[PDB]
RNA sequence: GGGGACGGGUGAAACAGGAUGAUCCCGCCGAGACCGCCGGCCGCGCAGGCGCCUGCCAAGACCGCCUCUGUCAAUCAAGGGCGAAGGCCGGGGGCUAGAAGGCGAUCAGACACCACCGUAUUCCCGGCCGUAAACGGUGCCGCCCCGCGGCCGGCGCGCGCGUCCCGCCGGCCGCCCAGGGAAACCGGGAGGCUCCGGGCUCUGGGGGGAGUAUGGCCGCAAGGCUGAAACUUGAAGGCAUU
């Protein structure tokens, strides 16, 4: 277990190549891209990436637009809230 | 703060010795 | 315009050298308001001062 | 194929006739298959809906904004990009928006925009890592890659050209009124160099 | 009688007198200590304020503002909160000038929990 | 030599207090250590108050009082004489002077 | 800022009471007029919600929504699975989940 | 106004003054008259004075008692202009700074609650209310601070009384009730029961939502003294 | 939108802002930070620390009790967790201040203090880092120990009867007789100590060299933790008096 002691957990493939900075950055993006996210409908952690921006929940069978490497991006989470607050305020 | 500034000056000498050893290595 | 205003009390002189005395002036020629008015020169109570720009009141606040 | 942002097939009813018409839209984040998207002057402020910018309230993140009314899309179309409503002048029927660049544009209040931030956000955060990953991205776009520096090329091929050592020769800065084959380095640079801010 | 709002503000560096339309959307007179003085140091001073109100009093009388409502203000915000040297002058001029009052009020901006103030934690070390 | 039992501060059963700013020095002082004087002084001077009261065209007008809590740092306060250096025995003495 | 029933009573119903988790047993219970209260979730699919709300109208059965999430209705019932709709057929005690 | 009948200064040579009339609840309804540039035809003078906020003390609006009414100011924004006179609509109220500073005293607990209140007239008005705790008539301790129970009970009371008194009120009714101040008195009866309160009053009301086309309100609140009872 | 020449800034200045109309006033509009006055010899938390509405989620002391258990304890290497700020790796953000930097001044020189501008930073999330005058400069568990009050949290004794009195208190504190100390001062201990011994764990042995050298461990780094010797030298230091 813990076959890779350091943060070469998904970046073991690159081997001794590309430099530490690129591999560290890839750890975060790669782990996020192949992670399972919770579908806002199925409520099951089954959302996986099909392409950059496209995420599908295997059980809910629903495709949703998202960030390239995460189902939900921080800017988007804030925008949904701003649009909700402004909408509720207008009505 | 002479003691605070004196610790800072030892740090610099410690780095210079630590780095000089690597060039010698 | 020059106004006539007499001293009401001769207060202790300030000015850092003691030169300028403090005096209270009631415009005997009008509404009698006793505004404080700093004075340079020897003064005694009831000496009339003819000036009263009236755009200035003295500071004696401690 | 060449766009990072996901697209979306939204089917509207045919108003003109009896069938169903399919529209292709740049997808805001959060839109899902089987969503109901309303494009109208009387449309609610939900992500996906298209409403005129006067109707959109100030501070709202908008994307696929129209530069001029009935232009069917122009500004804020790339992954992650958005425009924000800054102010509405109801006398001039104009709305100030801040383009993703920061530049503020006064567009007609009639111009339409899709509520939301384009999806695909944070695509350039990942390093390309290998030349091969670049070749795959550019193959879906145009022959612009790989890039040879002009100081690498011979005197004929580029103005930077070549000598005994690889040097730009004269200053890289070129005038805005250069000639079409002469504008090659930094065109009309107001300033050059790395700096604070 | 007629009223307006005087909106006097005095702070370090200058004193500002602004008679208005009682809505604040419109103005009748905006004279300041700096306009009537030649010394940068004496812009907040009372005598500069006294002269500046005198010149302001003439415009307000022309527009027939019989009385005014004072909204004395200090720089406020993340600092100050204490009026400057000329703030009493701009009221004293109106009352001596005979401009009637009826509403002297305080309009200093006060923070309900503030941001950060300029100076550093060791403060203005003069 | 511990000059004061209070240690200059009234923090008791505490480890940290709110930071405040010297009103003149604009320096960060622990809330307990700060001078924290309070002034309820009225807006206009006592003399102007009679002139303004006669001028006011509203009946029952009274001069508005202005309320502020002046907080000054030790160096700021002692220099402007808000507080004063006291004798060893008079340092122990408290109460408003 | 500014659950006696939304968290504690769901637990009291589970401790003492007949509860049926799941949409399928809920529909069959509303159809038989055997459900006291119906507790849907925010995630409940829009079609399966509108029908459960129609059946509940003809069957005069109160329908309320959990604060949100099929997943978090399961956490409340102490179950490890999502519960889009829960039908309470017999309650142990207290019902402010109805909230009138 | 010194322009239509008088020369005035150069910018005010072309700026007429139109009167502003407060709503019928107040016994004296003339807040003042507003200067506006005479219409050049590009801009109608009336539409420039269509929305214009004023701050008017209650002591002035209902003349007489200044001991009560003096430290309360009512924001009155024209939402209409008719026959020149710019009729004004309630834009909220605010206690004066002079009163606010006096209320705070050391050694006491301040309890302050805010509550958005819906109106039958389609308005949503936030109500900002304040409370202070008072030393008992014969109490040994100097400190007037209360215990958490009383603090929780006080807060609950302010919210309940506000809903009971203003739950279904309409804007004209709310203005009259605020002028009477029984809203503050209604708070006092409940708050006095748990503990002695220095002061329980509505500091400010804020118009969070305003219905478009407030023409009906302008007629009811301002136009008729009979409608204003 | 109005109305109009300066505005700023200061110890005095100067640099930037303003007839493309600034400052100023009011009306809005949006972001980000922050929770003012109440706010304390107040409270709470293991410390670091803790303040909008504080819904809802688990806790924690304290007090009360003829509830229960029956030595289940105290302190601790090794080992673990937590840890202000600054920093760091990588996102989100970015208002305000503002390490860098740039510019006025100020000086003999300031490249410093004072203006003005401003990057990192400051805020949020996911990791690091492991230090602070992290201080009550005072380890923890006990036992006794004199008066005089205050404050907060329970609980009783009574009394016309009030957030009154009187206790028991659990803490937070002031002052102090003995007692202690080189004294300052502690006296809810720093007392019960040359009349020297309840228990436990840590640390120091004249000053430099030196928290250096070297080895280890830990960290991405910055560094942290452990930790000498050669050599040199008569004082360094405490609290008080004039």
């Amino acid at each position: 277990m813990a076959k890779r002691t350091k943060k070469v957990g998904l970046t073991g493939k690159y081997g001794t190549r590309y430099g530490r900075a690129a591999r560290k950055q890839l750890l975060k993006i790669e782990t996020s891209q192949k992670a399972k996210y919770t579908c806002p409908f199925c409520a099951k952690d089954k959302v996986r990436r099909t392409a950059c921006g496209i995420w599908t929940c295997r059980s809910c069978s629903k495709t949703m637009a998202g960030g390239a490497y995460s189902l939900h991006t921080e800017p988007a989470n804030a925008a949904r809230a701003t649009i909700r607050r402004l909408r509720l305020a207008r009505e | 703060m002479r003691a605070k500034w004196a610790k800072k000056r030892m740090r610099k000498l410690k780095r210079k010795r630590r780095h000089m050893k690597a060039r010698s290595k | 315009e020059p106004i006539n205003a007499r001293v009401i009390e001769v207060l202790g002189r300030t000015s850092s050298r003691g030169g300028i005395t403090q005096v209270k002036v009631e415009f005997m020629t009008g509404e009698k308001r006793q505004i404080i008015r700093n004075v340079i020169g020897p003064v005694r109570k009831d000496d009339i001062l003819v000036l009263m720009e009236s755009e200035r009141e003295a500071r004696r606040l401690r | 194929r060449g766009r990072g942002a996901p697209l979306a097939r939204v089917q509207f009813p045919n108003m003109r006739g009896e069938g169903r018409v399919n529209e292709l839209f740049i997808a805001p984040e959060g839109m899902y298959t089987g969503q109901e998207v309303f494009s109208g002057n009387k449309a609610t402020l939900h992500i996906g809906n298209i409403l005129p910018v006067g109707n959109i309230p100030e501070g709202t993140y908008v994307c696929n904004v129209e530069e001029k009314p009935m232009d069917r899309g122009c500004l804020a179309r790339a992954s992650g990009t958005y425009c924000l409503v800054v102010a509405h002048n109801m006398e001039t029927n104009k709305t100030r928006i801040r383009l993703p660049s920061g530049q503020k544009k006064l567009i007609s209040s009639k111009a339409r925009a899709m509520i939301g931030l384009v999806a695909g956000g944070g695509r350039t955060d990942k390093p390309l890592l290998k030349a091969g990953n670049a070749y795959h991205k550019y193959k879906a776009k145009r022959n612009c890659w790989p890039v040879v520096r002009g100081v690498a090329m011979n005197p004929v091929d580029h103005p930077h050209g070549g000598g005994n050592h690889q040097h730009i020769g004269v200053s890289s800065c070129v005038p805005r009124n250069a000639v079409p084959g002469q504008k090659v380095g930094l065109i009309a640079a107001r300033r050059t160099g790395c700096s604070g801010g | 009688e007629a009223f307006a709002v005087c909106h006097i503000y005095a702070g370090k560096n200058d004193t500002f007198i602004h008679v208005t339309d009682l809505s604040g959307r419109e103005t009748i007179g905006r004279v300041s200590g700096g306009m009537k003085v030649k010394r940068h140091c004496d812009e907040p001073s009372a005598y500069a304020a006294m002269q500046a109100t005198q010149d302001l009093i003439e415009i307000i009388t022309d527009r027939g503002i019989t009385a005014v409502h004072i909204k004395i203000r200090a720089d406020g915000g993340t600092g100050k909160r204490v009026y400057g040297g000329g703030s009493a002058a701009g009221i004293r001029a109106l009352v001596r000038g005979g401009i009637k009052i009826g509403r002297i009020e305080d309009s200093t901006p006060i923070p309900t929990d503030r941001t950060r103030h300029k100076g550093g934690r060791r403060g203005r070390r003069l | 030599p511990v000059k004061r039992r209070n240690n200059g501060r009234s923090k008791y059963n505490c480890g940290h207090t709110n930071i405040v700013r010297c009103q003149n020095c604009h320096r960060c002082v622990p809330k307990d250590k700060v001078i924290k004087r309070f002034t309820i002084r009225n807006i206009v001077d006592n003399t102007i108050a009679d002139d303004v009261l006669n001028a006011c065209v509203i009946q029952g007008f009274a001069i508005p009082k202005l309320y502020n809590k002046v907080q000054y740092c030790v160096s700021c306060s002692i220099h402007n004489h808000i507080v004063r250096v006291r004798s060893r025995e008079d340092r122990k003495i408290r109460t408003p002077p | 800022s500014t659950q006696d029933s939304i968290s504690l009573t769901l637990t009291l119903v589970v401790k003492s009471g007949k509860y049926t988790l799941g949409t399928d047993q809920a529909i069959r219970n509303i159809r038989d007029g055997k459900a006291q209260l119906v507790f849907m979730a925010n995630n409940c699919p829009p079609l399966v919600k509108s029908q459960v709300d129609y059946l509940c109208h003809l069957s005069k059965t109160p329908v309320r929504v959990f604060a949100g999430s099929s997943r978090e209705l399961g956490i409340a019932v102490g179950r490890q699975f999502n519960v889009s709709i829960m039908t309470i057929l017999e309650a142990g005690d207290a019902d402010l989940t109805s909230i009138l | 106004k010194k322009i239509t009948q008088r020369k005035n200064p150069d910018p005010y040579l072309k700026k007429e003054w139109y009167p502003v009339i407060a709503p019928a609840h107040f016994k004296s309804r003339h807040i003042g008259q507003t200067p506006v540039t005479k219409t050049a035809g590009l801009r109608v003078a009336t539409d420039v004075i269509n929305h214009r906020v004023y701050e008017v003390n209650l002591g002035d609006l209902n003349p007489g008692a200044e001991d009560l009414n003096g430290n309360t100011k009512f924001y009155l924004q024209t939402q209409l202009v008719s026959d020149g006179k710019c009729l004004t609509n309630f834009h909220g109220m605010d206690i004066t700074r002079h009163k606010y500073g006096s209320l705070f005293r050391k050694g006491c607990d301040c309890i302050d609650v805010f509550m958005d209140i819906p109106t039958t007239d389609g308005y949503l008005l936030r109500v900002f209310v304040i409370a202070f705790t008072d030393r008992f008539r014969f109490q040994r301790r100097k400190n007037c601070h209360v215990k958490g129970r009383v603090i929780r009970m006080m807060r609950a009371g302010i919210y309940e009384t506000l809903h009971n008194e203003l739950g279904k009120v309409s804007i004209p009714v709310l203005v009259t009730k605020l002028s009477n101040f029984e809203v503050n008195a209604k708070l006092t009866e409940a708050l006095q029961k748990i503990t002695m309160c220095r002061d329980v009053m509505i500091r400010r009301v804020k118009v969070v939502k305003r219905p478009r086309n407030t023409m009906e309100l302008l007629s009811t609140m301002h136009d008729s003294n009979q409608v204003r009872n």
